[PDB]
């Protein structure tokens, strides 16, 4: 247990969390990895929402079990991607060449600039010999070119990302683990871990479920709410929820182990990458009942673009498979839902005009001659008047 | 590789490894117990001063051995047992009896 | 006691003050440091106001006890930060790479700057094996990114700063020691040490008192004033104090060991870093009685921005944390206090007109419709007319 | 001198020789059975902590005795027989059988 730490540090792996540790997942990211010791050049995707906590889990999954390093894999290489430029997918590998290199000849390291891709790639798989049992962690991928590079060099990978569609380019081993919103029961533990005041009075307990419904299981902005509650009182929590309904995440924004002071700063990046036409779809999602199971035709009313109303649903599926911006279900009827967090993001970001504009469009299509059934009453349903008033 | 405990020992017991010791004496015993290479022994064996052969022996050594065994099992044989005894004492006041290392085996040389 | 000096000099640690020493604090910065030996990677914060004398104490705490260097820690690395640019947090470590390097191969120094961080970081923790239990002193941290890297480097260091928020981004536990304003009894000692007309007469004693008041115990500005006593006369001290409540530190500015000849030059930097919207809040906080315990509502009157007047308190707490500009007493009632030193600087650097309008707004909100209690007497301008008439 | 077997035993049964034992108790019995010297007993007899007297008793001992007899024939008499029994068991699972562990795992 002292050799790991040597190997963790040198593979640039961050320290695992201790206050709060997820289990089932970490225990599911280790299992699948053991099954693949024999297998080579495989992808493990920790696909999840932003600030949803994926990167922390990789820190822990490689830090609890000592088998992963020493027993199952000889060495670790953990590199943060976050590449947006077209030179980024090449630059990552230059940083992965020196990583793999010896402590000797970092001073004699030549110019990778002159080195071409066919050379950086060949140059890597040429020194990769001295490291047969090597796992690479690619914290925060937002591109596919890297996946192509990996398929080309025949290589192993843990991958933390928000957009899950990147894997489509590859044709090799691909498995998946989704970092969901923190379940209700769990949250408690998280706050308990952080010594959040314990629920006692029904009214105080009343606050309890609400922040969750809002924070919809986002660890980062839960950490942010904690950084906000210095007073450490349910009253403080209530006041912060109030600020949020009037200030969005900006109100809860704060310094934290997250590289980000505000979650809106994070999600930004999830709204830039979006297909130009898909960006719109998201932008109008603001005028929807938050955290509510609502029909497709219901959305067809605010979303831009005949019998081909399926296209709207398409938009809702694509948008849901990119940083988990959207969430939809199959049964009983095809319905999606705008997580409270994303809804708030949209509201605070979209043109103050569009919000009204979108609701107006909803009204334009609002007329016609948990078990919500507006299939038969869409024209005359305003069950979310409360939310509608918010607009 | 060693670690902070095993390397802190080679460092604490350094005032001593300078007064009486020689890396040439240990090179044969270590090319043997499989912890060196015929360039390693070349590099430490042709060095004008001993503080050179010593600093290279302690640098090269901290990288090569899985542990600090094949160097206690040498100061013994080399009639330098007053050395291998000090280092085995130090390795013992860490695993079994913690705390006692600073009061006992560390302070009497301040 | 001759080996220390070798180690102090090479670790770039400044000489400790000998004529006068804040023993309790120096004796509290050494204690806490001894307690941390087995534990690796720890932060010690000496958070304090600008020129509160923090950096001098680290010079002394590593210079009195010889145990700290040799017994508790093998070597010392003391580096001044003061980084504002985004390249600064990287540049500091380039200066901490060569520090850690051997006297040999400063010749073969490569273009480490033209190397990626993942290399400077790996390159550092690759040579850090040479020196175990190494202590690093980071005189004057302003940014928090350094901490982010440091925690990735599993590092343990002392830290002189004017703020404390950065720890939130950190997640490896921290301890703290605050350099307070020099207590009344202490000050005396400081003067005598530096040699001052010994306080003896009544009117004089009463005249020597006034002096401290303005400085309000700020060591740096307690030094900058002492240097304005060429006549070595208490009379002269009275004269200078009088000049202050008019011209301000500007006139009392002088060449001193301290980085800033004028304290206003220092505090500047504490007013630039300040949140922009939060910057405004502060800027209108120059209409309150100096060195007076005054209520939150009385403050709600001058400060910019429903029962959310708590927003005033949030600004006053943050402002009191960042740069320790303000200070809030929890009991009996939530009240802050604009320290004369924290009061004069702002007064002189800001707009009197703003203060004039500001004073007007204060009076207005007060009208509304040491045991001060304006809860039932908010509209009490005359209370500090001596202060208010100044405006 | 002893050897790797007889010294591997004093080492394996070490977690135990720390919890209950004392070199002062054995010094008289060993200055006697001819395995010590009046400086030996001085060196191990004046030691502040016991882990000192123990580490010196186990260092000094491994050099002096032709075998591991006069230390089983002592934990017996000292009411520490749960010790001399463990060590005699260990010397037997090697004396009566020609097979052990090889270079392995
Ligand atoms: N198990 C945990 N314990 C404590 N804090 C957590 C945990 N999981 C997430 N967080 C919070 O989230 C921040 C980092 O989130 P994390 O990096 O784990 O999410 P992520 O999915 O990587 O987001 P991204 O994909 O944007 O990197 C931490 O600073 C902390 O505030
Ligand atoms: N113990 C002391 N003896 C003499 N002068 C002192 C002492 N403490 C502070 N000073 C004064 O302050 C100046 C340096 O202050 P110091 O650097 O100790 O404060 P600081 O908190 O580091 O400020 P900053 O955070 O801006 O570095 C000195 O030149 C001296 O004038
Ligand atoms: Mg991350
Ligand atoms: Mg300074």
């Amino acid at each position: 247990r002292q050799m790991l730490d040597r190997k963790l540090l040198l593979g640039n792996v961050p320290k695992q969390m201790t206050c709060y540790i997820r289990e089932y997942h970490v225990d599911r990211v280790i299992k699948k990895l053991d099954e693949m010791c024999d297998l080579d050049s495989f992808f493990l995707f920790l696909h999840g929402r932003a600030g949803s906590g994926k990167s922390v889990i990789a820190s822990q999954a490689l830090s609890k079990s000592d088998q992963l390093i020493g027993i199952n894999y000889d060495s670790i290489v953990w590199l943060k991607d976050s590449g947006t430029a077209p030179k980024s997918t090449f630059d990552l590998f230059t940083d992965i060449l020196l990583m793999l290199k010896s402590e000797d000849d970092l001073l004699n390291f030549p110019s990778v600039e002159h080195v071409t891709s066919v050379v950086l790639k060949r140059m890597i798989c040429n020194a990769l010999i001295d490291r047969p049992n090597t796992l690479f962690v690619f914290d925060d991928v937002v591109q596919e070119e890297t996946i192509r590079w990996a398929q080309e060099l025949r290589l192993r990978c843990l991958v933390t990302t928000r957009d899950v569609e990147i894997s489509n380019a590859a044709s090799q081993t691909c498995e998946f683990i989704e970092v969901t919103s923190l379940e209700i029961d769990e949250c408690y533990d998280f706050l308990e871990a952080y010594g959040m005041p314990m629920p006692v009075g029904e009214k105080e307990e009343d606050v309890l479920n609400k922040t969750i419904e809002l924070s919809s299981g986002n660890p980062a902005t839960l950490m942010m709410f904690f950084k906000s509650c210095e007073p450490k009182t349910f009253e403080k929590m209530a006041q912060l929820n109030n600020k949020l309904e009037s200030r969005g995440l900006v109100g809860v924004e704060c310094i934290t182990p997250y590289s980000y002071k505000s979650l809106a700063m994070a999600l930004q990046r999830c709204v830039e990458v979006l297909s130009d036409e898909d960006r719109s779809a998201l932008a109008f999602a603001v005028v929807m009942p938050p955290g509510v199971d609502i029909p497709v035709k219901l959305w067809s009313c605010v979303i831009p673009v005949e019998q081909l109303d399926d296209e709207v649903a398409d938009r809702l599926k694509r948008l849901s498979k990119r940083g988990a911006l959207l969430s939809g279900k199959r049964m009983p009827v095809l319905t999606f839902k705008i997580d409270h967090i994303i809804h708030m993001f949209l509201k605070h970001v979209v043109d103050a005009q569009t919000i009204a504009n979108g609701i107006s469009i909803l009204e334009q299509r609002l007329l016609e001659i948990t078990v919500i059934r507006p299939e038969d009453f869409p024209k005359f349903m305003q069950l979310h008047q409360k939310f509608y008033d918010s607009l | 590789m060693l670690c902070e405990i095993e390397c802190r020992a080679l460092s604490t017991a350094h005032t001593r490894l300078i007064h009486d010791f020689e890396p040439r004496d240990a090179l044969t015993y270590l090319e043997g117990k499989n912890i060196f290479t015929e360039d390693h022994s070349e590099l430490i064996s042709k060095m004008s001063t001993r503080l050179e052969r010593i600093a290279n022996f302690l640098r090269i050594y901290r990288r090569q051995a899985s542990e600090l065994g094949p160097l206690i099992d040498f100061f013994n044989y080399n009639n330098q047992s007053h050395l291998a005894d000090f280092l085995e004492d130090y390795i013992d006041f860490a695993i079994n009896e913690p705390d006692l290392l600073r009061p006992v085996v560390i302070a009497p040389q301040f």
